[PDB]
């Protein structure tokens, strides 16, 4: 019963600027003969397993680039990341392997960038879809930053709430900013009963909503 | 090269059983420990068991979560690293990863997990499979343009998605599937310049493993 705990949970930094991440253990992992601390640290990319990057508390994997940095001793121990680069969204576990193996909770690291606007995009439902009786309407708002946004769907002007699914994906590797996707799904007969179709997106970047529609008629 | 590869995730009921395997080559299995990782959707990493090498007599060790239940196993002739898994609950939902451990007689020992599979995922839930219906996302009516495929109706997970066979990986956006009565439902986006499409032809690639379900739609104007 080693228990390893993390923080913080989680936090943002702009690229090159410094990121402190701390572990802590129960008991020392520090094996007094050899001189060793039997702590390592894991990333893990979105949708990527885990990687090694730093063992024996302090000692980079070969192939980690040196802004990586790992320290400390006994039962406090700190994962420091100088120039963060975008591509270092992860997160992040320390794991004792003094007693059998435990990791950590993890330390999810985001990075800030400049605000952006969504670019939104909305799709009736294909008519192979409503040739089996259900008719879903599809809106993507893409590349937007902050993650904070809000989507409203209008039939022929009034707000519908429910029959909608939403959706973010982790912030992209690259350029930092976030996507949605909401999709409203009706049967093919209350599609059929209205006209307009609205997908409404509230972002900070703007002060009216950023509009997409169609029109069943057209 | 050293390579780890996870088969055999899937659907089982609560209180079934499962095996996984893990087919391992590039480095003298024998030499080294092993250990099994598992990650519950969006939750951490939890550390499950290891099996130790030929100089050690291949021991074994478990956390409490999963001793008494789950059994670690070798074969040293073919190289393969098992799970087996009983009595199996919702909460033992999660992608599993074999990961290769230590060789502390090796000259080169350092403590770690150095190598990590793909991982395969299990769900344990008594929800029927249900393969996904695929749909395209053309507009109705500049410079760039965006298309998607909507992939409605499944279950388990999970799903993958890829464009014209991969050679679509830039601005493509796959989202977290979402859950609703027993059901997923999941959406991708490509974003290519309107000179290419429609006179380039579009598709998604949708498998969903557990029904063995292989789709490509083409995304084509209207
Ligand atoms: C430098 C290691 C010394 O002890 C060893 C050895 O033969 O070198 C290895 C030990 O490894 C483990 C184990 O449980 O097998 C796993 C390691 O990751 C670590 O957890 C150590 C632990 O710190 C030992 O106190 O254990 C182990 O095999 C050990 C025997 O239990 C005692 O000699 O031998
Ligand atoms: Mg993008
Ligand atoms: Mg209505
Ligand atoms: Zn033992």
């Amino acid at each position: 019963d080693i228990v390893m705990t993390q923080s913080p949970s989680s936090l943002a930094v702009s690229a090159g600027e410094k990121v402190t991440m701390s572990c802590k253990s129960s008991q020392s992992l520090l094996n007094s003969r050899t001189r060793k601390n039997y702590l390592a640290w894991y990333q893990q990319k979105p949708g990527q397993s885990p990687k090694l990057l730093i063992y024996w508390a302090s000692t980079r994997e070969s192939g980690v680039p040196d802004r990586f940095t790992g320290s400390g001793s006994g039962t406090d121990f700190t994962l420091t990341i100088s120039s963060v680069q975008a591509e270092d969204l992860a997160v992040y576990y320390c794991k004792q392997s003094y007693n059998l193996r435990t990791f950590g909770g993890g330390t999810k690291l985001e990075l800030k960038r400049a605000d952006a606007a969504p670019t939104v995009s909305i799709f009736p439902p294909s008519s192979e879809q409503l040739t089996s009786g259900g008719a879903s309407v599809v809106c993507f708002l893409n590349n937007f930053y902050p993650k904070s946004i809000a989507v409203k769907w209008k039939i022929d002007g009034s707000e519908r709430q429910n029959g909608v699914l939403n959706s973010w994906t982790d912030q992209d590797k690259k350029d930092s900013t976030y996507s949605m996707s909401s999709t409203l799904t009706l049967t093919k007969d209350e599609y059929e009963r209205h006209n307009s179709y609205t997908c409404e997106a509230t972002h900070k970047t703007s002060t009216s909503p950023i509009v997409k529609s169609f029109n069943r008629n057209e | 090269e050293v390579k780890l590869v996870e088969s055999g995730g899937g659907l089982v009921q609560s209180g079934g059983s499962l095996r996984l395997s893990c087919a391992t080559s590039g480095f003298t299995f024998t030499d080294y420990y092993m250990s099994w990782v598992r990650q519950p959707p969006g939750k951490a990493l939890e550390w499950l068991a290891f099996i130790r090498n030929k100089a050690k007599g291949y021991t074994t060790e478990y956390s409490s979560s999963v001793k008494g239940r789950f059994t670690i196993s070798r074969d040293n002739s073919q190289s393969f690293l098992y799970l087996q898994m009983n009595t199996l609950r919702a909460e033992d939902s999660a992608t599993y990863y074999c990961a290769r451990d230590i060789n502390p007689g090796s000259d080169g020992y350092y403590d770690a997990l150095d190598y990590w599979g793909q991982g395969t995922s299990v769900t344990v839930s008594r929800a029927k499979t249900t393969p996904p219906s695929v749909y395209p996302l053309a507009p109705g009516s500049n410079s760039m343009v965006t298309l998607g495929c909507l992939v409605k109706g499944y279950f388990p997970e999970p799903v993958t998605v890829t464009w014209n066979s991969g050679s679509l990986s830039s601005g493509v956006h796959t989202f977290p599937a979402v859950l609703q009565s027993d059901l997923y439902t999941l959406s991708s986006s490509v974003t290519v310049p309107s000179s290419t499409w429609p006179s380039e032809t579009v598709t998604c690639n949708v498998a969903h493993p557990a029904s063995s379900t292989k789709v490509d739609k083409k995304i084509v104007p209207r």
